[PDB]
């Protein structure tokens, strides 16, 4: 029983459970957190084409045998890292030896293996990293800002006697490297100074990434911090700035993390089972509508609108040259003192990237390079932004949201950088009518004091005027005092609304795990929808809005009824006449006149919907018929009978 | 070396005080400079504030020669590695073999450091709030965030050692009198002559109201605000005067490179 | 290689395709995308008979109301020319090749930035408009002569900068009325608006046969690598081409001349044209003469170019 000072880890009695977790693994994490042989395949897999990293998922917490290992890496990586890279080469010649194979021997027996653990749960960022946590592994989520050129660190290095020409290699140990004094050969056996040569000699890379946290959830009053990571070798120039990064590694101590492994890539059966069933409901479409805000009001429009702008739509790309991203830039004007700063607030509550207010290059000298430092839409290159007052923004400022619109790209072009680069996510403005609060005597172009160009390219507008009237605002202030009627709403949940926690869990289901197409079938529809407005950014914007419409309820296909609604979204958002008495007149007319015609008077509403409106154009309102119906009642013309039979009078 | 604990003080109120001085709530202008190694209760804004670190207060040496790790104690804000062995085996031997460190075994601290400000109408006639630094260790580390009045009982070197943050027959003759609302509307500013009412708001203003927490992550204003507006200073001072923290009308920082 | 480009100078139908595929992800503007295939290769720069260098480039000039393609040229010259800088205009000396110091000597080093980035290539500014008058006067001063000056710290250093700038404009509004004179739309001085090759004026309404088309052509585009952007030939030969064409240097003749000067005339007698529209349509003609790669260039294909002049 051999015990380490400080460490409960026996090397062989962990090498043994290791190589018996290693040998038998058969997604057990799938049965109690097909295929056969998880880790034979892989670890056979990866011994060809020359890849030595392992990418290791700690599989070992969920394992029968290995919970003593995921507890005792935890606290000491260094020496478990040290003692896997004997293990997985005797695991490998063990697997060598089984089989009949040709000289690959000749080559593993000096080569070197390691293993990079990422699977681990998330901390709170450098804020929970108390000094109980050093020398312990920990992920990061966040943005690096700035990469410092690879430096080299000498491994080795080269000595040699300038007056006889031995050459001596040393290698390093815990940071110091001994110089050796005086000559040992035969041939020179004198007693003189050697010299260091190093351009002969191999260097590790290292390099210090400044790295800029953000958790999935932050305390009041915390700000955003500046961690400098370090990197070794075989992963510099992998991570660099512009990239949302999970990072980990060892936390040290001013303190540090050093890496073991980053990402640069990136729910439980009877969830996804109540998922399922709760998507198959048809009211879903305003459910959802409702329970993104239930201590506010209706707001259809705005609500489904900032609904389906966080669900986001469908980012497609091309291999080299090309990239479109499902998104809508909105906007909001009318009448103040409603909801909207509440919005501007209440998304900044759901997003875990997002500013309330772009980022800029610079030449940092210390390392002479071209760092970035930011914030706002920059460091949301992702989720969402909210800008309040942008009628009162200034107009130097406008030029870059000018590019975000559509291209979603930041081009700086001043001293000492020329550079273009990726800044995408979506834009969630407030904006105010001038003075005015909106004049009816006015158009709506003129109003807002917003440029035409800079509006047109606008993906959706949202005209959130009141409009002061009778039975509505009675209902808002019955609304306001109800949760003042009682002391504590805990009466809140018998009521159609779905909980916070199940919204986001379907929310980040549905972004991930759909991608769906926009067929050719849903051709026709468009057309007519853009010539509406043209009697190509609202065909764009439209397009985008059709796949998030396709994005929620579940769909991978989109569906001719889904456009219907949100061209119908598109014209509310900036939105009994003597013709509808004259349209329910020959309406009337025409369906006693088809009503008549025909020997067999028993014929219900859908067979006459199916028989009256395919041998001309698009759908007339139904409900028009019904009232026409209801008017016939009235005169005793039809009798409705039931639903299933439609017949006139005697 | 084996303190599996942290030893922290807290000092008497004035209600122990009065039941059979101490604690006094103390200026930083009242510090006079004999203070120094007295237990002070210290009120006031924070506006400076730092990150958690890691502060040594042992450090842990090993050999592999002798096998007796050795323990130095640090105090001062630098340090010098002691290369040399000062260990019990080594004194008696010609070998003087290498040390290394262990930054596992050495006993570490959560420092911080906190710029306690000057109370504003604490400060005297003319004078300025300067500041002072306290220096936190251990588990008083996330009890400071920016932006709050706190009262800071600790030592004075400042090393805390508790934190606070915010008569009965003084308000109840206040109260027996009868119209207290009209007293109370009455009796701030009588200097000028009548406009009960628009006092009368300007008292409603200073008592505030109730700030509502729907707790679905939107926050609505508890709060009145008040215009004046007319024709042809001394009722804003007096709302300025009695009211605590009246006040008569983002940066990066190099040094410490941070949001000040 | 060159049994591809000996098959690709033997046929003539080159130019046709070679215009519908120098922007085959944009649908119309065949004028837009001529200038823009004529304006990545130049000519007859060379040396005038005294000893002084003349502008030999293309200025290509983009303007228009908001929500067009326009821009996606922008994004296609920058996404397949090696020799081309993209800077967004509004964000911008830079332009111009601003000066940094050395702490060695305290001695100032030029840095080309967006103007001097380039060379036989294209400088492409987004948003020419919304910039300041510094670096539009440095654009200017950078134009009359193929060359940059730096005037910093004592030291004067002027040098050969070739570019083609190829500038994104919009309106005062927006919005672009045929009511008035492209000066008074544009809002830029006459200088700033001089040495500037071609224009191009795109105006947009309600034509439903070709905007049904267009629509159906950008939902048909919204799908993974489809083949209707597909062009008819690849740029793996256009890349060869391009340089071949480039390393020709042809010449004008004496019937050109004597049509070019009856085309100066009928270019002057729409009238602001001077010499640099009548320099801009001679290096115009030597691009096309590359492109169709003919030495000797006969007055039919210049015919093409006064065509291009008329259209615009």
């Amino acid at each position: 029983l051999r015990i380490i000072w400080g460490t409960n880890v026996s090397i062989q009695e962990c090498t043994t459970n290791f190589r018996n977790f290693l040998m038998s693994f058969k997604y057990k994490f799938r049965k109690i957190l097909d295929e056969e042989l998880y880790y034979i395949k892989q670890l056979n897999e990866m011994r060809e084409l020359g890849t030595s990293n392992l990418n290791l998922d700690a599989n070992l917490l969920a394992y029968k045998q290995t919970e003593d290992l995921y507890h005792q890496l935890l606290n000491y990586p260094q020496e478990v890292i040290s003692i896997m890279d004997q293990t997985i080469k005797d695991c490998m010649v063990s697997l060598i030896v089984d089989n009949n194979l040709d000289y690959d021997l000749d080559e593993i027996e000096t080569k070197f293996y390691k293993v990079r653990p990422y699977n681990v749960g998330s901390c709170k960022g450098m804020r929970e990293l108390n000094p109980n946590d050093i020398d312990k592994l920990i992920n990061l989520k966040g943005l690096v800002l700035r990469s410092t050129p690879v430096i080299p660190d000498m491994k080795v290095a080269f000595f040699k006697c300038n007056v006889c020409d031995h050459t001596m290699a040393v290698e390093i140990d815990r940071g110091v490297i001994q110089e050796p004094a005086r000559c040992e050969r035969i041939d020179c056996n004198e007693p003189n100074s050697m010299s260091l040569i190093h351009n002969r000699c191999s260097f590790a890379d290292k390099q210090v990434i400044k790295l800029q946290e953000t958790p999935d959830f932050v305390p009041d009053g915390q700000t955003p911090h500046s961690i400098s990571l370090c990197v070794y070798d075989e992963l510099v120039d992998s991570c660099r700035a512009g990239d949302r990064i999970e990072v980990t590694g060892t936390f040290r101590s001013k303190t540090y993390v050093d890496v073991v492994h980053v990402k640069k890539v990136s729910i439980t059966d009877q969830d996804l089972a109540k998922i399922r069933e709760v998507a198959a409901r048809e009211d879903l479409y305003s459910l959802l509508a409702r329970s993104i805000a239930p201590s506010i009001y209706e707001l259809e429009d705005v609500k489904k609108g900032i609904l389906l702008q966080l669900f986001g739509g469908t980012n497609k790309t091309f291999t080299k040259g090309g990239r479109y991203r499902g998104d809508i830039n909105i906007l909001l004007c009318g009448d103040p003192s409603t909801s909207k700063s509440q919005i501007l607030q209440y998304v900044h509550k759901i997003t875990p990237r997002g500013v309330y207010t772009t980022a800029y290059i610079t030449r940092d000298v210390d390392t002479k390079q071209l760092v970035l430092e930011s914030g706002a839409l920059v460091l949301s290159d992702g989720g969402v932004c909210c800008i309040d007052e942008f009628d009162k923004m200034s107009d130097s400022t406008r030029s870059v949201l000018h590019e975000v619109m559509e291209q979603q790209t930041i081009s700086i072009a001043k001293a000492g950088i020329i550079t273009t680069l990726n800044a995408r996510s979506s834009i969630l403005a407030s904006a105010n009518p001038i003075g005015s609060r909106y004049n009816p005597n006015l158009p709506v172009t003129e109003n807002i004091d917003l440029p035409p160009p800079l509006l047109s390219r606008f993906d959706l507008v949202y005209l959130v005027l009141d409009k002061v009237d009778e039975k509505n605002d009675r209902e808002l202030a019955k609304h306001l005092t109800n949760l003042y009627l009682e002391d504590k709403p805990e009466h809140i949940s018998q009521d159609d609304v779905l909980p916070v926690e199940f919204l986001t869990m379907y929310i980040s289901y549905a972004k991930e795990h759909i991608h769906p197409i926009i067929t050719e079938a849903a051709k026709t529809e468009l057309v007519r929808a853009y010539v509406g407005m043209r009697k190509t950014r609202q065909l764009e914007s439209m397009i985008r809005l059709a796949e998030a419409h396709a994005k929620m309820k579940l769909k991978n296909v989109v569906e001719l009824e889904d456009v219907q609604e949100a061209v119908r979204l598109i014209r509310s958002a900036i939105k009994k006449s003597v013709i509808q008495r004259k349209l329910q007149e020959d309406l009337s007319r025409e369906i006693m006149n088809v009503l008549k015609d025909q020997a067999s008077d028993s014929m219900s509403f859908n067979e006459l919907i199916k028989q009256i409106n395919e041998h001309s154009q698009d759908r007339v309102e139904s409900s028009d018929i019904q009232e026409a119906l209801s008017r016939l009642q009235q005169e005793d013309k039809v009798i409705v009978l039931g639903e299933g039979v439609r017949r006139s009078v005697r | 070396l084996t303190r599996r604990y942290f030893l922290y003080f807290k000092p008497l109120s004035q209600n122990c005080a009065r039941r059979y001085i101490s604690s006094k709530p103390l200026s930083v202008r009242q510090i006079k400079g004999d203070f120094l190694g007295q237990l002070i209760t210290v009120r006031g804004i924070i506006t400076r504030v730092s990150d958690v670190k890691p502060a040594v207060e042992v450090i842990a040496y090993t050999c592999d020669q002798c096998g007796y790790e050795v323990f130095q104690e640090v105090n001062s804000r630098t340090f010098t590695p002691l290369s040399e062995c000062t260990s019990e085996e080594c004194s008696q031997n010609q070998t003087k073999g290498q040390l290394f460190m262990s930054t596992r075994a050495s006993k570490f601290s959560a420092f911080q450091e906190c710029k306690i400000q000057e109370l504003s109408q604490q400060v005297p006639v003319g004078h300025i709030p300067r500041s002072l630094n306290i220096h936190v260790n251990g588990t008083l580390v996330r009890s400071l965030s920016p932006g709050d009045i706190v009262d800071v009982t600790g030592i004075f070197l400042l090393e805390a050692q508790f934190v606070r943050q915010h008569v009965e027959e003084r308000v109840m003759e206040l109260i027996t009198s009868g119209d207290v609302y009209n007293r109370l509307a009455k009796s701030i500013a009588p200097e000028i002559y009548g406009n009960l009412d628009v006092k009368k708001a300007l008292l409603l203003l200073l008592v505030g109201g109730v700030d509502k927490r729907v707790g679905d992550g939107m926050k609505i204003r508890g709060d009145i605000n008040v215009c004046l507006m007319g024709d042809p200073s001394q009722l804003l001072k007096a709302i300025c005067k009695i009211s605590p923290r009246g006040v008569y009308t983002v940066m990066k920082d190099p040094v410490t490179d941070e949001m000040i | 290689e060159i049994n591809e480009l000996k098959e690709m100078v033997k046929d003539e139908h080159i130019y046709d395709k070679l215009v519908r595929s120098i922007a085959p992800a944009v649908f119309g503007h065949e004028a837009v995308k001529k200038g823009i295939l004529l304006q990545m290769l130049g000519g007859v720069h060379k040396s005038t008979v005294e000893g002084i260098k003349l502008r030999g480039d293309i200025n290509i000039c983009v303007v228009g109301d908001p929500s067009t393609s326009k821009s996606q040229f922008l994004k296609y010259v920058v996404g397949f020319a090696p020799r081309s800088v993209y800077t967004s205009g509004k964000a911008s000396a830079g332009l111009t090749a601003a000066v940094v110091r050395d702490e060695e000597g305290g001695d100032y080093t030029i840095e080309a930035g967006a103007l001097m980035l380039a060379d036989n290539g294209i400088c492409c500014i987004d948003e020419f408009d919304k910039m300041d008058i510094s670096d539009q006067v440095a654009i200017h001063e950078a134009m009359e002569q193929q060359t940059i000056s730096i005037a910093k710290a004592g030291i004067h250093a002027t040098l050969n900068a070739r570019t083609s700038i190829l500038a994104a404009a919009n309106p005062v509004g927006g919005r672009y009325n045929r009511k008035l004179s492209l000066r008074g739309n544009l809002n830029m001085t006459a200088p700033i608006m001089s040495r500037f090759d071609l224009f191009f004026v795109i105006l947009d309404d309600c034509n439903e046969k070709i905007d049904t088309e267009l629509a159906s052509h950008i939902v048909d585009l919204h799908m993974k690598r489809d083949e209707a952007i597909e062009p008819p030939f690849s740029a793996e030969q256009l890349r060869r081409y391009i340089k071949y064409a480039r390393t020709f240097k042809p010449i004008l003749t004496k019937e050109a001349r004597s049509y070019l000067v009856e085309k100066y005339k009928e270019l002057r007698k729409d009238d602001r044209i001077t010499v640099r529209q009548l320099e801009s349509m001679i290096r115009l003609s030597e691009a096309i003469a590359r492109a169709n790669c003919v030495d000797e260039i006969t007055p039919s294909f210049i015919a093409e170019a006064y065509d291009l002049l008329r259209q615009s």
